[PDB]
């Protein structure tokens, strides 16, 4: 669960499983040796102190995987992603996905 | 014919996805298919 | 400018009831609502849950066996208690506050919606480890 990108690129993250139903993704971000923080707060919404670089997918997707984009990657996107699915089919699941790993040449 | 009819494995309310026990399309060899009700 | 203060003996006995405590900044805690988060060292993050006070008690649905949360109004403090601790309970914990959010899919009266909570900010943490 390594992801390779090169510094000002585009890069791609895929979380979630397959798309029963509506989803509310939230997004966390865990930094070495600090405490984690929050990127987006929804489904596209987004908290302040942050510019609208950041973008996600609406959760009105059938049968699609949530992804994230992220382009023009700068020294500071080391960090390790995480997602967080909220499924109005299962019951909420408190054990998050499969961490993806942002490594910068 | 009475179907070995449980619970719903998600869909709910009156939704009981449930099996049959047909007859299957060669007039033998049944074979236990399953739709919803 | 949000801190906060942990506590912990570092080495904890098996089959021991231990307890831990986690303090607030400024924030009251009736007009609050906080989460627990235990990490795996080097693993994915897992979710303890909310507790809040006058009705909103609700644990982990996996465990339910041994959890027990306690708040002090008087202290402003809240208080995680584990009894019967195992050797795969060695992990770094997170008390933090968490914020709500609604969405609506359906009918107004025929309950299509859930709340969705996420955490604004995350706590300092403390380390857990057992040994003998
Ligand atoms: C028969 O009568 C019943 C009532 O008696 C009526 O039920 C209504 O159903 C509609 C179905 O569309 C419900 O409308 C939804 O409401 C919520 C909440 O909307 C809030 O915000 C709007 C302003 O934006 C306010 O006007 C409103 O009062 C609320 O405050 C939303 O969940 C729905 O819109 C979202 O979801 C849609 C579907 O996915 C999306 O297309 C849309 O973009 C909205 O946002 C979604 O996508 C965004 C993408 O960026 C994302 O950011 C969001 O998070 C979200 O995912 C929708 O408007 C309405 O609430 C019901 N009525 C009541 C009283 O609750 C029936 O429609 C009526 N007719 C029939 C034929 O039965
Ligand atoms: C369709 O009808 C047939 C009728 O034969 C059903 O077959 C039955 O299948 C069950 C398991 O699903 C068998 O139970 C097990 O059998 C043996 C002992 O006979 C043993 O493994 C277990 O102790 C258990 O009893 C059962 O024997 C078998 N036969 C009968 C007569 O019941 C089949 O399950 C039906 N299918 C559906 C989808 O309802
Ligand atoms: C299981 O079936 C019973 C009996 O019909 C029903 O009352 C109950 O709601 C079902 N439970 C689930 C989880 O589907």
């Amino acid at each position: 669960t390594f992801v390779s990108v090169a510094p000002g690129q585009t890069a791609r993250i895929t979380c979630g499983e397959e798309s029963l139903g509506s989803r509310s993704v939230i997004w966390y971000q865990q930094r070495p040796g600090q405490a984690p923080s929050l990127i987006i707060y929804n489904n596209n919404d987004r908290p302040s102190g942050i510019p609208d670089r950041f973008s996600g997918s609406p959760g009105s997707t059938f049968g699609t995987t949530a992804t994230l984009t992220i382009t023009s990657v700068e020294a500071g996107d080391e960090a390790d992603y995480y997602c967080h699915i909220w499924d109005s089919r299962r019951p909420t699941n408190w054990v998050f996905g499969e961490g993806t790993t942002l490594i910068v040449l | 014919v009475t179907l070995h009819c449980t619970n719903v494995t998600t869909m709910r309310e009156e939704m009981k996805n449930c099996s049959f026990n047909t007859t299957t399309v060669i007039r033998d060899k049944i074979q236990k298919e399953y739709a919803l009700f | 400018q949000v801190h906060l203060q942990e506590s912990g003996p570092g080495l904890v006995k098996p089959s021991e009831t231990l307890s831990l405590t986690c303090n607030v900044s400024g924030t009251l805690v009736r007009d609050n609502y906080w989460s627990w988060i235990r990490q795996p060292l080097g693993k994915q993050p897992e979710w303890i849950g909310y507790v809040h006070d006058s009705g909103d008690t609700n644990y982990n649905p996996s465990l339910k066996s041994r959890v027990h949360l306690s708040l002090d109004k008087s202290k402003n403090l809240v208080s995680l208690r584990l009894t019967g601790v195992t050797a795969a309970d060695s992990a770094i914990y997170y008390c933090a506050t968490t914020k709500h959010g609604r969405r609506i899919y359906g009918v107004v009266a025929f309950k299509e919606w859930f709340t969705y909570f996420y955490m604004d900010v995350w706590g300092k943490g403390t380390s857990v480890t057992v040994s003998s």
